[PDB]
C-alpha cells in the first residue's frame, strides 16, 4: 500500500503522503505566532560550521511579497522551488488584478500546487510544510496559515513544524491564551524565543527571527540576544 | 490578414504531412498499419522525457525515416524544468 | 532621429585591416573579429547582443577564439534565419585569421549573401558614392598608418567618426 | 475537530455555501473536497449566468458526482482525471421551488 | 523503497538520492578555497594512465563564463549536460539584462535543475556535485557547493568527493580568512597531497584553476602545475 | 490459488485459457438487484426492483428512458451504469439529429457493445460492471436486448439479471409459451412481468415505493410507472 | 523553429513608413547547361556545390539559391554516407522539387542541376514552386533567351568536351564567365574566370 | 495630449509627463511612457511585474542600465508578431552601485540611447530649442527643475490648447520622490 | 502511463547497474585500438565474421563521420550504427550549416557523448552498449584520439584498446608508444598489437584499419578552387593491409 500514491490503505490512509509528511519532520524547527497586530516567525538554523559563509544565503524564512512572508521545514530543495512558484503567482496576480494577493489566496495557491504534485504518481510530493504568514493588503488583521504535503491547510494562532515539533507545540498550547494574545511586538518575540529555547539547546546564534507588520513592513532582527538574555533572567 | 501567407501552412507542415501519409497507408495497407505506426510514435514520445535537451529523440528520427535528412526546422531550432514536468505529465 | 543609416567602411592592406564608422558605436568586436553594422538601431543592437551570445558560447565550447571566416559564415547563417522577416542591416566583418595569418574582409546583404572582397567594402547610405570615392582613393598593400590615413580620408570625403586599426596582435582604436 | 486549541476554530470550514439557496457540509480528506466545492460553485455560477435562473439542487448534485466519477471514464466520455477516487463524502442541502427543501 | 525515486520511505527519507550522495564519494577529490583576494580551485583526477593526454583533457574542471568557474565530481557525462545548460543560462542572462550573471542566480538555476530530475519518476538524480566559484558586485568572491539533492550552500573552504571528511578537517584546522591566493594555493595543494591515496601526487594526477584580481580566470596547464608543485615543495 | 497469480489485470490470460478479470466483472452483476424484461409482439415491458441504502433514503433509478421509443434498465456498478446510460443517450440523440432517424434498437445494442468490448483489450481500463436490459419498439417490431459487460448482446423474449434473477428466468422459461401471446393487453403483460420478478424475492415484498415498471409499444411511447401508479399492478 | 516569420508585421510597417527596405542581392543574367556525349557542362555569369560531381547554378535571389543548394548538398552528403554509394542527380532533383514546393516558391530559386552518376550524365531545371523540366540543353535567367537561341542553332548529338565548353561559353556571352564540366568517370573541373583636419584621439581596446 | 520630458543632472534624474503614465520599478528606478492607451499601459505594468519579480527573487534592486536593457528586450519581443502600436518610454534611476544617475530612452522599434535629456510627442522638437542652449550635465537638481519649468513654460507658449499641467517625479539617492505640481 | 520509471538507478553502493553492465558488454566485444602519431592517427579493429561466407566489405566496422573524423567501436554493433547515423546528422545540422565548416573532433565527441548520456537516464531506453574510438584531425587541435564510454564519459588518449583484448593491448602500447612516432610506424605498432588479440586468420579481410593522415586531393572528387582541402580520413584496402602486414 505504501508503494504508490494512487492507492488507499485499508483503513483509509494514503501511506505515501503520510511518509512525505513524516519526512517534513526531518528538517529544522520553524514556528510562527500571531500577536494582536504583529506576526513573529522563528527558525532553528542548523548549527553553522565555521567554514560556512554566514554573509550569504543565511535565511530560510523568505519573502513572497512586500506584505507576505513564507517559512518552512523539510526538504530545502523542494522548498526553494515552491517559494519560486509562490512568487510567480503573487506577481501574476498583481498583474492581472490591481489588488495584491490576499494571504488566504496565496496559501490556497501553495496548497493547490502541493496537491497538484500529488494528483499523479509520476511526481514526488514536496517534503515541505510551509508556514505562510502576513497581513492582507490594506487590512490590519494578521493572518497565519500552514500547508502540508497533502495540500491540507489551516490557519493558526501559533503553530510549529519540523524537528522536535511536539515539544514546542505543547509549550505553545500551555502558554498561549487566545483570550489575551501577546499584543506588543516585544511580548510576541519573547514568547517565540521561549518556545524555540525548549528545543534549541544552542545559544541565540541558532535562532533567527522575522517580524512582519501591517502596511507591508517586514524586518529581520539581529538583537534577539537581548531577548534570549531576558528569558535567561526570567529562567 | 496580418500574417505572412506561408505562415499558417508551414507552421504545422510536419504533422499534417504525417497525417496525410498515415491516411494513405490506411487506404492501402488497412487499419493495422496506421495503428502500428501511430502506436510506435506515441510510445516513443510518451516514454522519452528529458527537459534539458530539446534536441529530441534519436528513435523519433529513425521512425520518421528522416535519420539522413535535414530541414530548416532542424538547423534553426516558464521554461524551467518543473514547468516542463507539469506540461508533460499534464498534472 | 539621426541615429540610423550610419556609414561603415572596411579596408585591408599589408598585414592589417582597417574598419571605420561614421557615428553609440556601430563597430563591435568578439575575440579578434570586428563587426561593423549599418541599419536600424533596434536591429544593430539586437544583432550585437545575439552575436555576442553565440560567439561567447563558441569560445567557451572550443576554448579558442573564433576566426573571422568562421564568424563570417556564422553571421551569414544567422541573417538567413528570419529569411522571410530579414533584419534591416548591411553588416560588414573584418579581422585577422590567427593561424593562416591572412587579413579578411567581407560584406553582406540583409539576407546574408556573403559579398566577399579583399580590397575594401562599404555599406549604408550613399554606398555608391562612397564606393566610387574609395575606388578612386584606394591602393593595395598599404602600411597600417597609410591605411589609417586612407580610410579616414575616405570617410571624410563622404561630426563623429571612429576607426579601428587591427594588427596581428594589437588593435588601435582612434576617434576623429 | 479542532486538533489543538491553537488552531482557529472559526477558520476551518466544514460547512460552506455553493449558492444563495444551496450549501453543503463535507467530511474526509479536505484536499479533494476543496476541488469538489470549487467545481460545484463554478457550475452553479455558470448555470446562473447562462440561464439567468437558480440552479436546481439535483442538477448540482449530478454535476458534483460527475466530477467524483472521474477516477474512471466521465459521464460524457471524458478521459480519467485522477488515479484514485476522492477520499471525501458530502451531503448537499438546499431549496428549489419544484422540489422544496431537500438533502442529497 | 529504492526502485522508484518518486516514493518516500517510511522513515521519511529518499534512498535514491542517498545512493547518489554515496556515488560522488567515490569520485576524485575536488577542493576549493576562498582567499581575501581570490578563489582557488584544485582537483585530483581519478582517471590516470601514462597514455592519457593530460595536456588537453581538462575534464575535471570547467568554465561557465568570464569570472565563473566550477570543479565537478562524479560522472563526467552528467557533468557535461549541466555545464552546457549553465553556460546557456549565463549567456542568456547576459543577453537579456546586459550584465554578467550573479553567480548565486546561476547556482539557484542549476540547483533547481538537479532537484527537478529527482522529481520526475523517469529521471534519476544527477550523480554529480559542483564547486562554484566566481566574482560579482553583490558579494565579491564566494564559493558555492551543490549536491544531487538540489540544495546549495556558501562556504569559505570546502572539499568534495573521496575522503571529503579528512580534507574538511584539514581545512577547518589550517584555514584563515585573511589568506591570499598565493597562500591558499599552498593550502589546497597540501590538503590534496595529504588526502590522496597516491604516494606523492605528481603533477599528472592534478588539475587546477584559480580566479584572482577586471578579474582574470586562469586554468593551469600541466607545465605550470609542476612548476607550482615544486614551488610549494611537495 | 493459482487464480490469484493471473487475475491481477485485464490483459493477462491464464494457462487454463480463461480471462479472470472480465469474469469478475460479469460476476459483479450478482450484487445488483433483480431487473426483469419481457417481450410481446405489440408491447415490451420492463420490471425492476429498486434498492435504497436505508429507510431514511430515497429509492434509486433502476430505469432510464432514452427516447419516446426506447429505454433501458440496469444492475451492477453505479458509475458504469451512469457512464453507459449517458453514452447511449448521447448517441441516440446524435443519430436522431445527424440522420433524422430514430436509433434502431439492434444498432444501439451493437454500438454500445463495441464500446464495452474495447475496455477489455487495453491495460489500465477495467471491464464495465453493469448489466442492462435495452428495451424499445421501432419499425422492426418490439425488441428486448439483454446486455452483458463483456460485449455480449442478444435478443430475448424475456430475461432477468441481477441478484437471484435465475428464479425469474425460470418462471419466464416456464411461461414463454404464454406471456408472448399476451400481445394486445398491456395490463396483463405487465402483470406477468411483475409475477416473474416476485419469484426473485426472499426478504421484501413489492411495494409502490420500491417496484418500478416501464412499458413501450406502437400505441404507447416509452413510459415509466412509479409510486402510487404501480399499485394496481402489484 | 525553422525560418521564423518573427518580423513580418514590423517589416511591413517599416516599409509603409519612410524606412527603406535594403535590397537583396541578385544572381546575374543567364545560366546554361549543355549535355554532351560523355558529360555535361554548366555555366553561369557563382556555382553552388551539392556533391563532388553534382553542381548547381542559381538564378534569382543569391541568398536563397546558396542556402537551399547547400542544404540539399549536406543532405545528399548524409544520404551518400548512409547508403555508402555514389549519389545520383535524380535524387537531388526530387529533393529540390519537394523542397521548393514545400515553401511554395517564396524561396526565390531558379536552379539548373547537372551531374554524372552510375546511370550516366544528367541535366535538369527547377523553377519556383516545383515546376521542373528536362532536356539536352537548358537556360535560365533574364539573358537566357539569346543563349538558348545560340544553343539550338549550334547544339548537336555526340559533340565532345572541347566543343561543349566552347558552346557553353558562347551561349553565356551571347546574353566574367565561370563554367564547370563533369566527365563520366572523372573528377568535375571548376573553371573559374574562364572568359590638421584629422583631429585625433587614440586608445587601445583589449582583444 | 500625452507628452513626457526627462532631464539627467549631476545629482538626479527628473521625469515629468502629462496626466499617471508613470510606474515605479524599484526603490531607485522608475519608468515613464507615452503611446496609445491600453497597449502601452499594459506593457508598462507587465514590465513592472517582471522587475518586481526579479527584485523579490534576488532581494536586490536592479541597476537602471540593466532595467533599460530588459525593457528594450521585452519591447522587441512584444513587437515580434504584431503592429508596432507606437509605444515610447523613458527610464531613469539612481545607479546606486556606481553612484551615478542615468536616463535612457526607448522607442517603439526597440532602440535604446543614454540620452542626457529626451522627450516624445510634441516635445520632441520644441523644448529642444531651449534644451540645446540651457542644458549642461554639471548643474544641480534644483537648476534641472528650473530648466524643466522653463521647458513647460515654452510648451505653454507654443500650445494654445489648455495644457493640463505635468506631474514631476524626481529620483535621487533617497529613491523616487514626488514633487507637488509646479 | 504518461511517465516511465527510469531504467537506470543507483545501487546501494553508489554505482549504476545498467552502466556497469553496458561496460561489461563492451568488454566482451571484439578488440579495437587506435594510436595517435606525430603526424597522423591509426584506428583498427577485428572483423567478427560469423562465417567465411560473409562479405568482408559490408562489415564496415570503421566508418567516417566527416572528411576529418573516423570512428571505430567495440560491443553492440547496431547501437554503434544508429549512433553514427545520428552523429553525422548532428555534425552537419548543428555545426556545419551554422559555422560553415565541419566540426572539430572535440565538439563532435562532446555531442556524441551527449547522445549517449541522455540514454543513461530515461524512462524507456537502456544505455548504448558500445564504446567508440573517435580519431580525427582539427585545424587547431591537430590530431586527436578520443574515447567515449557507454555512460557518455569521454577522455582523450595517445593510445587505447577496447573490448576483449583491452588489457593486454593497452599494456603492450604502454611499452611501445613513444613521442616522435611517425604515422608509418604507428600503423606498424597497431598491426603488431592487434596480432596479439587476433586468433585464426590474420589478413586484410579480418582486420579493418583506417588512418587520419595528410590531405588526399585524389579522393576529393573535383578539381579547381584549391581552397577546399581533400578528405583526411582514409580507409586502407585489404591489398594494402596485406602489403603493410607482410613486412
Amino acid at each position: 500500500y505504501d508503494r504508490a500514491l494512487s492507492i488507499f490503505s485499508p483503513d483509509g490512509h494514503i501511506f505515501q503522503v503520510e511518509y512525505a509528511l513524516e519526512a517534513v519532520k526531518r528538517g529544522t524547527c520553524a514556528v510562527g505566532v500571531k500577536g494582536k497586530n504583529c506576526v513573529v516567525l522563528g527558525c532553528e538554523r542548523r548549527s553553522t560550521l565555521k567554514l560556512q559563509d554566514t554573509r550569504i544565503t543565511p535565511s530560510k524564512v523568505s519573502k513572497i511579497d512586500s506584505h507576505v512572508v513564507l517559512s518552512f521545514s523539510g526538504l530545502n530543495a523542494d522548498s526553494r522551488i515552491l517559494i519560486e512558484k509562490a512568487r510567480v503567482e503573487a506577481q501574476s496576480h498583481r498583474l492581472t488584478l490591481e489588488d495584491p494577493v490576499t494571504v488566504e489566496y496565496l496559501t490556497r495557491y501553495v496548497a493547490g500546487v502541493q496537491q497538484r504534485y500529488t494528483q499523479s504518481g509520476g511526481v514526488r510530493p514536496f517534503g515541505v510544510s510551509t508556514l505562510i504568514a502576513g497581513f492582507d493588503p490594506r487590512d490590519d488583521e494578521p493572518k497565519l496559515y500552514q500547508t502540508e504535503p497533502s495540500g491540507i491547510y489551516s490557519s493558526w494562532s501559533a503553530q510549529t513544524i519540523g524537528r522536535n515539533s511536539k515539544t514546542v507545540r505543547e509549550f505553545l498550547e500551555k502558554n498561549y491564551d487566545r483570550k489575551e494574545p501577546p499584543a506588543t511586538v516585544e511580548e510576541c518575540v519573547k514568547l517565540t524565543v521561549r518556545s524555540l529555547l525548549e528545543v534549541v539547546q544552542t545559544g541565540a546564534k541558532n535562532i533567527e527571527i522575522t517580524v512582519v507588520k501591517p502596511d507591508s513592513d517586514i524586518v529581520a532582527l539581529s538583537s534577539e540576544e537581548i531577548n534570549q538574555y531576558v528569558t535567561q533572567i526570567e529562567q | 490578414n496580418d500574417r505572412h501567407p506561408l505562415e499558417s501552412t508551414l507552421k504545422n507542415w510536419e504533422t499534417t504531412q504525417r497525417q496525410r501519409q498515415m491516411e494513405q497507408y490506411r487506404q492501402i495497407f488497412g487499419i493495422a498499419e496506421p495503428m502500428k505506426r501511430t502506436m510506435e510514435m506515441e510510445i516513443v514520445n510518451r516514454t522519452d522525457f528529458n527537459p534539458l535537451s530539446t534536441n529530441g529523440s534519436i528513435h523519433r528520427d529513425i521512425l520518421l525515416n528522416k535519420e539522413c535528412s535535414i530541414d530548416w526546422e532542424d538547423v534553426y531550432p516558464g521554461d524551467d524544468v518543473h514547468s516542463k514536468i507539469e506540461k508533460q505529465l499534464g498534472i | 532621429s539621426s541615429i540610423n543609416g550610419g556609414i561603415v567602411v572596411a579596408m585591408t592592406g599589408k598585414d592589417c585591416v582597417a574598419i571605420a564608422c561614421d557615428l553609440f558605436e556601430k563597430i563591435f568586436h568578439y575575440g579578434h573579429v570586428f563587426l561593423g553594422i549599418t541599419g536600424l538601431a533596434t536591429d544593430v543592437t539586437t544583432l550585437n547582443e545575439m552575436f555576442r551570445y553565440k560567439t561567447n558560447l563558441y569560445k567557451l565550447k572550443e576554448e579558442r577564439a573564433i576566426e573571422p571566416e568562421t564568424f563570417t559564415q556564422l553571421v551569414s547563417s544567422s541573417l538567413y534565419e528570419r529569411r522571410f522577416g530579414p533584419y534591416f542591416v548591411g553588416p560588414v566583418v573584418a579581422g585577422i585569421n590567427s593561424k593562416s595569418g591572412k587579413p579578411f574582409i567581407a560584406g553582406f546583404d540583409l539576407i546574408g549573401c556573403i559579398d566577399e572582397a579583399k580590397d575594401f567594402i562599404v555599406s549604408g547610405t550613399a554606398s555608391d558614392q562612397l564606393f566610387g570615392m574609395c575606388e578612386s582613393l584606394y591602393e593595395p598593400n598599404l602600411e597600417p598608418e597609410d591605411l589609417f590615413e586612407t580610410i579616414s580620408q575616405a570617410l571624410l570625403n563622404a561630426w563623429g567618426a571612429v576607426v579601428y586599426i587591427i594588427k596581428k596582435d594589437e588593435v588601435v582604436k582612434r576617434y576623429l | 475537530r479542532a486538533t489543538s486549541p491553537l488552531l482557529e476554530s472559526d477558520s476551518i470550514e466544514k460547512i460552506v455555501e455553493i449558492d444563495r439557496h444551496i450549501g453543503c457540509a463535507m467530511s474526509g480528506l479536505t484536499a479533494d473536497a476543496r476541488s469538489m466545492i470549487e467545481h460545484a460553485r463554478t457550475a452553479a455560477v455558470t448555470h446562473n449566468l447562462y440561464y439567468d435562473e437558480d440552479i436546481n439542487v439535483e442538477s448540482l448534485t449530478q454535476s458534483v458526482c460527475d466530477l467524483a466519477l472521474r477516477f474512471g471514464e466521465g459521464a460524457s466520455g471524458e478521459e480519467r482525471l485522477m488515479s484514485r477516487p476522492f477520499g471525501v463524502a458530502l451531503l448537499i442541502a438546499g431549496h428549489d421551488a419544484d422540489d422544496g427543501y431537500q438533502l442529497f | 523503497y529504492d526502485s522508484r525515486t518518486t516514493i518516500f520511505s517510511p522513515e521519511g527519507r529518499l534512498y535514491q538520492v542517498e545512493y547518489a550522495l554515496e556515488s560522488i564519494s567515490h569520485a576524485g577529490t575536488a577542493i576549493g578555497i576562498m582567499a581575501s583576494d581570490g578563489i582557488v580551485l584544485a582537483a585530483e583526477r581519478k582517471v590516470t594512465s601514462t597514455l592519457l593526454e593530460q595536456d588537453t583533457s581538462t575534464e575535471k574542471l570547467y568554465k561557465l563564463n568570464d569570472k565563473i568557474a566550477v570543479a565537478v565530481a562524479g560522472l563526467t557525462a552528467d557533468a557535461e549536460i549541466l555545464i552546457n545548460t549553465a553556460r546557456i543560462h549565463a549567456q542568456n542572462y547576459l543577453k537579456t539584462y546586459n550584465e554578467d550573471i550573479p553567480v548565486e542566480i546561476l547556482v539557484r538555476r542549476l540547483s533547481d535543475i538537479k532537484q527537478g530530475y529527482t522529481q520526475h519518476g523517469g529521471l534519476r538524480p544527477f550523480g554529480v556535485s559542483f564547486i562554484y566559484a566566481g566574482y560579482d558586485d553583490r558579494y565579491g568572491y564566494q564559493l558555492y557547493t551543490s549536491n544531487p539533492s538540489g540544495n546549495y550552500t556558501g562556504w569559505k573552504a570546502i572539499s568534495v568527493g573521496a575522503n571529503t571528511s579528512a580534507a574538511q578537517t584539514l581545512l577547518q584546522m589550517d584555514y584563515k580568512d585573511d589568506m591570499k591566493v598565493d597562500d591558499a594555493i599552498e593550502l589546497a595543494l597540501k590538503t590534496l597531497s595529504k588526502t590522496t591515496d597516491s604516494s606523492a601526487l605528481t603533477y599528472d594526477r592534478l588539475e587546477f584553476a584559480t580566479i584572482r584580481k577586471e578579474v582574470y580566470q586562469k586554468i593551469f596547464k600541466p607545465q605550470e602545475i609542476k612548476d607550482i608543485l615544486v614551488k610549494t615543495g611537495i | 490459488m493459482f487464480r490469484n497469480n493471473y487475475d491481477g489485470d485485464t490483459v493477462t490470460f491464464s494457462p487454463t485459457g480463461r480471462l479472470f478479470q472480465v469474469e469478475y466483472a460479469l460476476e459483479a452483476i450478482k450484487q445488483g438487484s433483480v431487473t426483469v424484461g419481457l417481450r410481446s409482439n405489440t408491447h415490451a415491458v420492463l420490471v425492476a426492483l429498486k434498492r435504497n441504502a436505508d429507510e431514511l433514503s430515497s429509492y434509486q433509478k433502476k430505469i432510464i428512458k432514452c427516447d419516446e421509443h426506447m429505454g433501458l434498465s440496469l444492475a451492477g456498478l453505479a458509475p458504469d451504469a451512469r457512464v453507459l446510460s449517458n453514452y447511449l443517450r448521447q448517441q441516440c440523440n446524435y443519430s436522431s439529429l445527424v440522420f433524422n432517424r430514430k436509433l434502431a434498437v439492434e444498432r444501439a445494442g451493437h454500438l454500445l457493445c463495441d464500446k464495452a468490448q474495447k475496455n477489455t483489450q487495453s491495460y489500465g481500463g477495467r471491464p464495465y460492471g453493469v448489466g442492462l436490459l435495452i428495451i424499445g419498439y421501432d419499425k422492426s417490431g418490439a425488441h428486448l436486448l439483454e446486455f452483458q459487460p463483456s460485449g455480449n448482446v442478444t435478443e430475448l423474449y424475456g430475461t432477468a439479471i441481477g441478484a437471484r434473477s435465475q428464479g425469474a428466468k425460470t418462471y419466464l422459461e416456464r411461461t414463454l409459451d404464454t406471456f408472448i401471446k399476451i400481445d394486445g393487453n398491456p395490463d396483463e403483460l405487465i402483470k406477468a412481468g411483475v409475477e416473474a420478478i416476485s419469484q426473485s424475492l426472499r426478504d421484501e415484498s413489492l411495494t409502490v415505493d420500491n417496484l418500478s415498471i416501464a412499458i413501450v409499444g406502437k400505441d404507447t411511447p416509452f413510459t415509466i410507472y412509479d409510486g402510487e401508479a404501480v399499485a394496481k399492478y402489484i | 523553429a525553422g525560418l521564423s516569420f518573427d518580423n513580418y508585421q514590423r517589416n511591413n510597417f517599416l516599409a509603409e513608413n519612410s524606412h527603406t527596405q535594403p535590397k537583396a542581392t541578385s544572381t546575374g543574367t543567364t545560366i546554361v547547361g549543355v549535355k554532351f556525349n560523355n558529360g555535361v557542362v554548366i555555366a553561369a555569369d557563382k556555382l553552388h556545390r551539392i556533391s563532388p560531381k553534382i553542381w548547381c547554378a542559381g538564378a534569382g535571389t543569391a541568398a536563397d539559391t546558396e542556402a537551399v543548394t547547400q542544404l540539399i548538398g549536406s543532405n545528399i552528403e548524409l544520404h551518400s554516407l548512409y547508403t555508402s554509394r555514389e549519389p545520383r542527380v535524380v535524387s537531388a532533383l526530387q529533393m529540390l522539387k519537394q523542397h521548393l514546393f514545400k515553401y511554395q516558391g517564396h524561396i526565390g530559386a531558379y536552379l539548373i542541376v547537372a551531374g554524372v552518376d552510375p546511370t550516366g550524365s544528367h541535366l535538369f531545371s527547377i523553377h519556383a514552386h516545383g515546376s521542373t523540366d528536362v532536356g539536352y540543353y537548358l537556360s535560365l535567367g533574364s539573358g537566357s533567351l539569346a543563349a538558348m537561341a545560340v544553343l539550338e542553332s549550334h547544339w548537336k548529338q555526340d559533340l565532345t568536351k572541347e566543343e561543349a565548353i566552347k558552346l557553353a561559353s558562347d551561349a553565356i556571352q551571347a546574353g566574367n564567365v565561370d563554367v564547370c564540366v563533369m566527365e563520366i568517370g572523372k573528377d568535375a573541373e571548376y573553371l573559374r574566370n574562364y572568359l590638421t583636419t584629422a583631429v585625433l584621439k587614440e586608445s587601445i581596446v583589449n582583444i | 495630449m500625452d507628452i513626457i520630458l526627462g532631464i539627467r543632472v549631476q545629482d538626479s534624474v527628473i521625469l515629468a509627463s502629462s496626466k499617471d503614465k508613470t510606474r515605479q520599478l524599484s526603490p531607485h528606478t522608475l519608468m515613464s511612457f507615452a503611446g496609445e492607451a491600453g497597449d502601452t499601459v499594459q506593457f508598462a505594468e507587465y514590465i513592472q511585474a517582471n522587475i518586481q519579480l526579479y527584485s523579490i527573487r534576488e532581494d536586490y534592486e536592479l541597476s537602471p542600465q540593466a532595467v533599460s536593457s530588459f525593457v528594450r528586450q521585452e519591447l522587441a519581443k512584444s513587437i515580434r508578431s504584431r503592429r508596432p502600436y507606437q509605444v515610447n518610454v523613458l527610464i531613469g534611476g539612481y545607479d546606486k552601485k556606481k553612484n551615478k544617475p542615468e536616463l535612457y530612452q526607448i522607442d517603439y522599434l526597440g532602440t535604446k540611447v543614454e540620452l542626457p535629456y529626451g522627450a516624445h510627442g510634441y516635445s520632441g522638437f520644441y523644448t529642444f530649442s531651449l534644451l540645446d542652449h540651457h542644458y549642461r550635465p554639471d548643474m544641480t537638481t534644483e537648476e534641472g527643475l528650473d530648466l524643466l519649468k522653463l521647458c513647460v513654460q515654452e510648451l505653454e507658449k507654443r500650445m494654445p490648447m489648455d495644457f493640463k499641467g505635468v506631474i514631476v517625479k524626481i529620483v535621487d539617492k533617497d529613491g523616487i520622490r514626488q514633487v507637488d505640481d509646479f | 502511463d504518461r511517465y516511465s520509471f527510469s531504467l537506470t538507478t543507483f545501487s546501494p553502493s553508489g554505482k549504476l547497474g545498467q552502466i556497469d553492465y553496458a561496460l561489461t558488454a563492451v568488454k566482451q566485444g571484439v578488440t579495437s585500438l587506435g594510436i595517435k602519431a606525430t603526424n597522423g592517427v591509426v584506428i583498427a579493429t577485428e572483423k567478427k565474421s560469423s562465417s567465411p561466407l560473409a562479405m568482408s566489405e559490408t562489415l564496415s566496422k570503421v566508418s567516417l563521420l566527416t572528411p576529418d573524423i573516423g570512428a571505430v567501436y567495440s560491443g553492440m554493433g547496431p547501437d554503434y550504427r544508429v549512433l553514427v547515423d545520428k552523429s553525422r546528422k548532428v555534425a552537419h545540422t548543428s555545426y556545419k550549416r551554422i559555422y560553415g565548416e565541419y566540426p572539430p573532433t572535440k565538439l563532435l565527441v562532446s555531442e556524441v557523448a551527449k547522445i549517449m548520456q541522455e540514454a543513461t537516464q530515461s524512462g524507456g531506453v537502456r544505455p548504448f552498449g558500445v564504446s567508440l574510438l573517435i580519431a580525427g584531425h582539427d585545424e587547431f587541435n591537430g590530431f586527436s584520439l578520443y574515447q567515449v564510454d557507454p555512460s557518455g564519459s569521454y577522455f582523450p588518449w595517445k593510445a587505447t584498446a577496447i573490448g576483449k583484448g583491452s588489457v593486454a593491448a593497452k599494456t603492450f602500447l604502454e611499452k611501445r608508444w613513444n613521442d616522435e612516432l611517425e604515422l608509418e610506424d604507428a600503423i606498424h605498432i597497431a598491426l603488431l598489437t592487434l596480432k596479439e588479440s587476433v586468433e585464426g586468420e590474420f589478413n586484410g579481410d579480418t582486420i579493418e584499419l583506417a588512418i587520419i593522415g595528410d590531405e588526399n586531393p585524389d579522393l576529393l572528387g573535383y578539381t579547381g578552387i584549391p581552397t577546399d582541402k581533400g578528405p583526411r580520413f582514409r580507409k586502407l584496402t585489404s591489398q594494402e593491409i596485406n602489403d603493410r602486414l607482410e613486412a
